[PDB]
């Protein structure tokens, strides 16, 4: 599929999928789904690095709501961008 | 002991007391929180006092738990840390206090919090044996509240690895099947299994592996006995001893359905289960709906998991049987409880709230909804005859006839087109209702607006099937507006007003009735909007924009307009905006109604408007002016409306003398006075536009204020996202006074550049780029000439500002802007200047090794690696990827080219420079990828 | 959305060699993912109309990007789809 | 010798002569044996059509097996070595809503045909994509018209994207005189011209499109070139002969694509089909 | 593999297949009986043809003049122009002619010119052969399906060994071998009684007149040493395998490939074309 020939792990098919049906546009460009599926596993990554990072520092090798929501607060980008 | 006595003054009422007892117990935690953690739970323990008084110690617990138990907390405090001996005391003093059934529920509550939160931070690594100790209650003393406890800390402690391989999950589903198989469980003890079971569920829905035999197997396993376990449970009866018990529990088996139908393939839970549990659904609404005769609630809570399960096994057919049942069913619990006619009947804007659906609730109207949207076209046909039979005969009977129209119309909005073998004469007799309805004098207020609101889903859904539709639309819709007018409800009035809404959707109302009969409609429709307009709450108020954008569509564009119509429009539209200008919703369709309102204009008709109009905003303006125009809601959105007006120039002409003298000192003072970065932004938006529409005759003597309010803005006094639309204002004062201001070029052009450099925000980089464009299309050389000249951190600004020109071209927005950015770079390339040869830009990134996605925490070590080309191989570039995004050999293509859109001028540049820069673009040609090369050579064809 | 969820944990296995994610936790990120593509998608959308262009391509999204991303988050999602799609394409 | 036969007296020399008059009767007596052996032949072909049209349906999944044919396959894997038919514990506690979302046997043909030592070399992955539309193999025996075998491909129009045709057929031919050893020997062959949707589909061509603006004939024109490639589906449209090519070229022609193509479709006639399903499972190896 | 692996449909499905093959085979089974009744019908017809150029090669019986311009014809179109006749030799008498009856080893030569069975014959068998008149074949209907070779010597004038008639018998396997053909079963034939070890071309005589050194007793020896020949195609291999006869049956499996080999050569091309092969044209 074209995910792995991008170098990703995110479905590009399903990101193209609901573009085109949610007529956002009368086309969706080959890229444009690519770009957006890279964009979304990035910031992820960002939120599961910084989760893991909260979890470790209690410790704990588990992700649970409370380390999700504090690496969130405690991160002013993210916080900007997620509340 | 003396924490007693700090309990009762924390527990009393007066602040003095309770304030001193708060800190007393702080300072002593600040000293040592030991004592205190102790004391408290030997308070919970042993007092045996006042329920009360334990309680509160056990809430004190779950303050001082937070602040004192562990760093890991935020609301941690480092005065001192809760010794180790007393940690293990409170955990085993917690969970003999939560585990005993014995105990009053809010202590046993109480406890239970407070180990939801310590285990939430201490578990597994402080506090191994947790779920030991649960587990051996559940199973040993059968402690039902340790299954609650249970519940509540599964997945928060309850890892993939125990569940399926520590033997967690096996030994949970055990507890889980022995309780409901075990016949004289009481239903309290099921209703707790059954949430336990859902925690299972959820567990075993999605995990790393998904491919694991052992995980599979034991999936497979739990979920059959599961479907043959819930199938006997809905099989039980109780006899009426306990309906709250028996709904609650209902709910629950429904609930673990609907999740293990929707979240686990379909392997598992095959058609023939399905089929089984549609039998017993429907049978369980019909109980459920009998049942009813708090019960109220759990039964509507019930019904929404039954419901939810139909709506997921929908696709199964229906018998006619069946039909009947879940209509009369759904006709039960659909009908509006007293409660809530009450609350629409005093307060119409929460009708307008739930109706447009931005109301947050979601009850089994909701869900009925979905129910019906779901459906398939056989079964939908066959419904909506059932539907429409139980209307003809209801129409006496009030009380459900609202159910039924509301079912009528959530099956008109499915998408499927209702077809059948006599839907025909259904539907013929269903309008003859639907008019009988309107027309009925003593119908009442409920029924009538929702006949109001379900003729245009009738008249939509079948407008094709149905004989002289226009008649019959116009008809209607007299009919509503009629009823709408001269009836002192505002459930009627808004009612009708979405109404018109709906036919809006499906009808040319202008074709449909005509130019005399749309007018007449439209000063209808603005009438009621006026009358409404009086009580509306900020959803409302975004409903009546709504309509009001909507009747604005209609007005005759024709030469011939009613001036009337024209003046009540603008009138409703500023009016209705000014209540509540921070209704996002409102000013965003404000500005629609107001831009579709001089959608074309023309001189004679801008003077009247502007003579209307802009009088109200300097009025706005001024109030403002006392307020030093600090940030306003209705500020912005006079600035906007402003904005929207000067955008919107007639073009016969000039602006008008009058809107000079009108706004330039107004918007003069606001952006010489004003100091916040909105305010200031639009304010500049506004005052470039009136500078660059206005004839340059008509403004000249006003050079000297424009320049004053110019300097101010480029000193940096305001900041730097304030000032934001400073390049847009810059190019008008070029453009209107080209000559006067030739000697502070020199100036503005530096304070741009210098602007343009430090700033990361996109649109402040774009308007400041702007204004190079501009020079540089007005004279390149004389742009090259400054960039180079000036100089920033002992670099000549050039190469910083091409860098930053090359990469902001990958982003700009808007048509004109990108064709004058490309103009622009066309002139530069043009030029062919030794300066711009030497400079140096960056090409594409250099990725990494491997797939690593590059954090903000890789970034110290892992930068954006660029590759570096002259400037003019990258302008190349850049307008060749224009090209891909739009739509072999040199000397062949240089010879096979011998013998106002993007695309045309991508184009045309590109053959002249292949004609003319022989040398330069020949290099470059031999240079590009073959990729390039051949959509280049592809769009030269 | 449960597709997301998978792909939630293999992100996660690269980030961190082992580390377990609670059932909860997994949602709200779902929700956080839906949300961004909601908003990047409909401001792509109002970019390419606004750009009176019919198609919805790598520049709208890497506008939308910019606008929507606070800070270090625009540049580094701007480079993850840049080299995304370099790596795609070719 | 030639000495010898020299020496012969002139008796001996009539004697040898009458001797191969006799021959010659032989050769007409294997004649009218070679026709009987058609006619029975075709008559049998006859009586394995039932079977062969049972399996075909069991193959594309329009029939189900039942329980007395299961039972004689079970019996028969008991014998000799099939254990591999044996159903175990796993498999019965499945559901035919889970099985039948596969209906068939998945290439089931192209599987037996690329087992086959001669003609799977012929099958290229491009001819073996439309095999995976083929669920039936055919014999026809040319009674009427010239004597010969016709070999019958079937496909789905409805499914099948590469051409039009549902069946699509080859033809063998044998001259009018048996041959030396009293065998048929060969006529030159025939085949269909499949109906190719479109060029681009089509198997048996390489195409190319290039627009030019020429300069050498000033004209702004489009050009198409076809070139035949090597191919499975080349075992059809065999080669014919032009006198005065037919001396020079078409003699190697004939002498290697006939052998060939001979060859593949006896293989085809005699171990493919009778053993069609030892062939797919390579018990016919 | 995979195939079974797949769920129970496919492994159903195969069964009813291996059911059809079943019922394919007891068809095929049929179609062979019916192939063997033909065979045997048509071999009737083989066999006038045959025996009537045995009697011609033999010379008891003789051409006729209808025969001999056909033959004469059919030599025309074949282009084998060897055997045309000469005015040289119609020269000669009729006295000269019937100096010999048969065609002087005919059946020898249309032997040596065979590619695989000329070289078992030696020259003493090369004498034998003279005395060889016909070669018949037979089909075997009872029991094991087979086929039987016969060679008729005239043993009034012979003076090697007094069979009149030897016969070779051959054996299929009782069901159908794969891909609907048989394969061979041990094969069994008669045993020559040879005149006397000196006349007896399957051996090497040696002949000693002693007087033993030990007893003094006064003895004539006839010794007797098998040699091979083409009479070894009789007493062909013994059995097709059996306990006692493993080391032999090493060679019985080698010689019953060889002899196989040669009656089938026999059956296809010799017995059915005999006049080429004599005259050396089927080369």
């Amino acid at each position: 599929s074209r995910s792995a020939k991008a170098g990703l792990t995110f479905p590009v098919g399903r990101v193209h999928r609901l573009l085109r049906r949610g007529n956002y546009a009368q086309r969706i460009g080959s890229g444009a789904p690519v770009y957006l599926t890279a964009v979304l596993e990035y910031l992820a990554a960002e939120i599961l690095e910084l989760a893991g990072n909260a979890a470790r520092d209690n410790k704990k090798t588990r992700i649970i709501p409370r380390h999700l929501q504090l690496a969130i607060r405690n991160d002013d980008e993210l916080n900007k961008l997620l509340g | 002991m003396d924490i007693n006595e700090l309990i009762i003054g924390a527990q009393s009422a007066d602040k003095h007391t309770r304030e001193v007892a708060e800190t007393q117990l702080l300072q002593w935690c600040d000293s040592d929180a030991s004592q205190v953690f102790k004391a408290l739970a030997n308070v919970a323990l042993q007092h045996e006092a006042s329920l009360e008084s334990r309680q509160f110690a056990l809430l004190s617990l779950r303050k001082l738990i937070t602040m004192y138990w562990s760093p890991g907390f935020e609301s941690y405090r480092s005065t001192s840390n809760v010794e180790i001996d007393v940690k293990d005391f409170i955990r085993e003093v917690l969970l003999k206090l939560c585990l005993n059934d014995n105990e009053n529920t809010k202590i046993k509550n109480g406890a239970s919090y407070c180990i939801v939160q310590i285990s939430a931070v201490d578990f597994p690594d402080q506090w191994p044996q947790l779920l030991t100790v649960i587990y051996d209650a559940i199973s040993h003393q059968h402690s039902l509240n340790a299954m609650s406890l249970l519940n509540e800390i599964y997945d928060d402690v309850v890892s993939e690895e125990m569940f399926f391989e520590g033997g967690i999950g096996l030994a949970t589903m055990e507890i889980v099947f022995k309780v409901l198989n075990t016949e004289t469980s009481t239903l309290i003890a099921k209703i707790a299994a059954l949430k336990l079971l859902k925690a299972c569920l959820l567990q075993m829905s999605s995990h790393n592996e998904y491919d694991e035999a052992s995980r599979k197997s034991f999936v497979s396993q739990c979920l059959a006995t599961s479907l043959q376990i819930l199938g006997q449970l809905l099989t039980l009866n109780f006899g009426n001893v306990d309906v709250i018990s028996q709904l609650k529990f209902k709910s629950i088996i429904y609930e673990n359905l609907v999740f293990i139908k929707n979240d686990f393939s379909r392997k598992h839970f095959s058609s023939e289960l399905q089929k089984q549990f549609k039998i017993m659904a429907i049978q369980d609404l019909e109980n459920v709906t009998h049942i009813n005769a708090p019960l109220l609630e759990t039964v509507h809570d019930c019904s929404i998991y039954i419901v939810e399960f139909l709506t997921s096994v929908c696709t199964l057919q229906f018998s006619v049987e069946e039909m009947n049942k879940i209509i009369t069913s759904l006709t039960i619990l659909c009908q509006l409880s007293s409660e809530t006619r009450e609350i629409w009947t005093s307060d119409f804007n929460t009708f307008v709230s739930k109706e447009t659906g931005l109301a947050a609730s979601y009850n089994v109207r909701d869900q009925a909804n979905e129910f019906f949207t779901s459906l398939p076209n056989p079964q939908l046909s066959l419904i909506f005859k059932v539907v429409s039979n139980d209307i003809e005969h209801s129409t006496c009977n009030y009380s459900t006839l609202e159910s039924l129209l509301y079912l009528l119309q959530c099956i008109l909005l499915n998408d499927d087109e209702i077809t059948g073998e006599n839907i025909d004469q259904s539907l013929q007799i269903l309008i003859k209702t639907l008019e009988n309805i309107l027309v009925s004098q003593e119908i009442p207020e409920l029924i009538l607006a929702r006949a109001i609101l379900t003729i245009p889903r009738v008249l939509d859904k079948f407008i094709d099937a149905l004989p002289d539709i226009k008649p019959l639309t116009s008809a209607f819709l007299a009919k509503s507006l009629n009823l709408a007018l001269k009836s002192d409800k505002e459930l009627i009035k808004s009612a009708t007003l979405i109404a018109f809404t709906y036919y809006c959707y499906f009808a040319e109302l202008d074709s449909v009735l005509g130019p005399e009969v749309c007018s007449e409609t439209q000063e209808k429709v603005i009438r009621i909007i006026n009358q409404v307009s009086s009580d509306a709450e900020e959803d409302t108020n975004g409903a009546l924009m709504e309509v009001l954008s909507q009747v604005i569509s209609y007005n005759p564009k024709e030469p011939h307009s009613r001036k009337e119509i024209l003046q009540a429009e603008f009138h409703l539209v500023f009016t209705i905006s000014s209540e509540d200008p921070a209704n996002v919703q409102v000013v965003v369709q404000s500005q629609e109604c107001l831009e579709k309102l001089l959608d074309n204009i023309n001189m004679d008709n801008y003077k009247n408007y502007i003579e209307l109009c802009l009088p109200s905003f300097i009025n706005v303006l001024d109030s403002n002016n006392a307020n030093n125009y600090r940030y306003s809601p209705l500020l912005s959105l006079v600035l906007e409306f402003i904005t929207v007006f000067l955008k919107k120039k007639p073009n016969d002409g000039f602006l008008p003398d009058e809107i000079n003298q009108y706004l330039f000192e107004p918007l003069a003072k606001v952006l010489a006075f004003s100091t916040e970065d909105e305010t200031l932004q639009l304010a500049t938006e506004a005052f470039s536009y009136l500078i660059f529409n206005t004839d340059t005759r008509a403004m000249e003597p006003r050079l000297m204020d424009i320049m004053k309010v110019l300097e101010r803005l480029l000193s940096l006094e305001v900041s730097d996202s304030a000032a934001m639309n400073v390049g847009p204002l810059v190019v008008a004062i070029f453009t209107r006074f080209s000559k006067e201001i030739q000697p502070l070029i020199g100036r503005i052009l530096e304070a741009v550049v210098v602007r343009l450099i430090k700033t990361q925000n996109i649109s402040t980089e774009q308007n400041l780029l702007s204004v190079l464009c501009f020079l540089t299309c007005n004279d390149p050389k004389q742009t090259v000439d400054f960039l180079s000249s000036f100089q920033i951190d002992n670099t000549d600004a050039l190469t910083l500002v091409m860098r930053k020109w090359i990469e902001a071209f990958e982003v700009i927005r808007g048509e004109k802007r990108i064709k004058e950015n490309i103009v622009a770079l066309s002139n530069l390339f043009f030029l062919n200047d030794k300066r711009l040869q030497k400079v140096v830009v960056n090409g594409n990134l250099i990725p990494y090794e491997g797939d690593l996605i590059i954090t903000r925490s890789m970034a110290k070590k892992m930068p954006d690696r660029y590759v570096q080309v002259p400037l003019y191989t990258k302008i190349i570039k850049l307008f060749v990827s224009e090209l891909s995004f739009q739509s072999l050999d040199y000397d062949k293509l240089k010879e096979y080219i011998d013998d106002e859109s993007v695309v045309q001028l991508l184009v045309r540049f590109f053959k002249e420079v292949a004609s003319k820069d022989v040398s330069g673009f020949h290099c470059i040609y031999e240079t590009l990828s073959d990729s390039e090369r051949k959509v280049l050579s592809e769009a030269l064809l | 959305k449960e597709t997301y969820s998978s792909y939630i944990y293999k992100v996660l296995k690269q980030t961190h060699p082992d580390t377990g994610i609670s059932q909860k936790s997994m949602s709200i990120l779902n929700s956080f993912v839906n949300d961004i593509f909601e908003r990047i998608a409909t401001e792509a959308s109002k970019l390419a109309a606004y750009n009176k262009k019919s198609t919805i391509s790598a520049r709208e999204i890497q506008t939308a990007v910019r606008l929507i991303l606070p800070g270090e988050l625009a540049k580094h999602a701007v480079s993850e789809g840049t080299r995304a799609v370099t790596k795609y394409s070719s | 010798d030639s000495g010898y036969v020299g020496g012969l007296p002139k008796n001996v020399k009539e004697k040898l002569l009458s001797l191969k008059t006799l021959q010659s009767e032989l050769f007409e007596v294997e004649k009218e044996f070679q026709v009987e052996m058609f006619e029975l032949e075709n008559k049998f072909l006859q009586k394995y059509k039932p079977i062969w049209e049972q399996r075909s349906r069991i193959i594309s999944g329009q029939e189900q097996p039942k329980p007395e044919q299961i039972a004689k396959g079970q019996e028969i894997v008991e014998s000799l070595n099939e254990t591999e038919l044996l159903v175990d514990e796993e498999e019965k506690a499945q559901n035919d809503s889970e099985e039948e979302q596969v209906k068939g046997i998945p290439s089931f043909w192209l599987t037996a045909l690329e087992n086959l030592p001669i003609v799977c070399d012929t099958i290229t992955d491009r001819d073996a994509e439309v095999l995976e539309y083929l669920q039936d193999i055919g014999l026809e025996y040319l009674t009427d018209g010239r004597p010969g075998f016709k070999l019958l491909f079937r496909f789905d129009s409805s499914a099948n994207p590469f051409f039009t045709n549902d069946i699509l057929c080859k033809t063998y031919f044998y001259q009018k005189e048996l041959g030396y050893s009293g065998d048929f020997i060969y006529d030159h062959a025939e085949g269909c011209e499949i109906s190719w949707k479109d060029n681009a589909h089509n198997v048996t061509v390489d195409l190319e499109m290039r627009k030019q603006r020429n300069k050498t004939t000033k004209q702004v024109r489009t050009i198409e070139k076809i070139t035949p490639i090597e191919s499975f589906f080349n075992f059809f449209d065999p080669p014919k002969i032009q006198n005065e090519d037919q001396d020079e070229e078409l003699e190697e022609d004939l002498e290697e694509r006939l052998a060939l193509d001979y060859s593949i479709g006896e293989q085809l006639k005699d171990k493919l089909i009778p053993r069609a399903v030892d062939w797919f499972t390579g018990a016919a190896l």
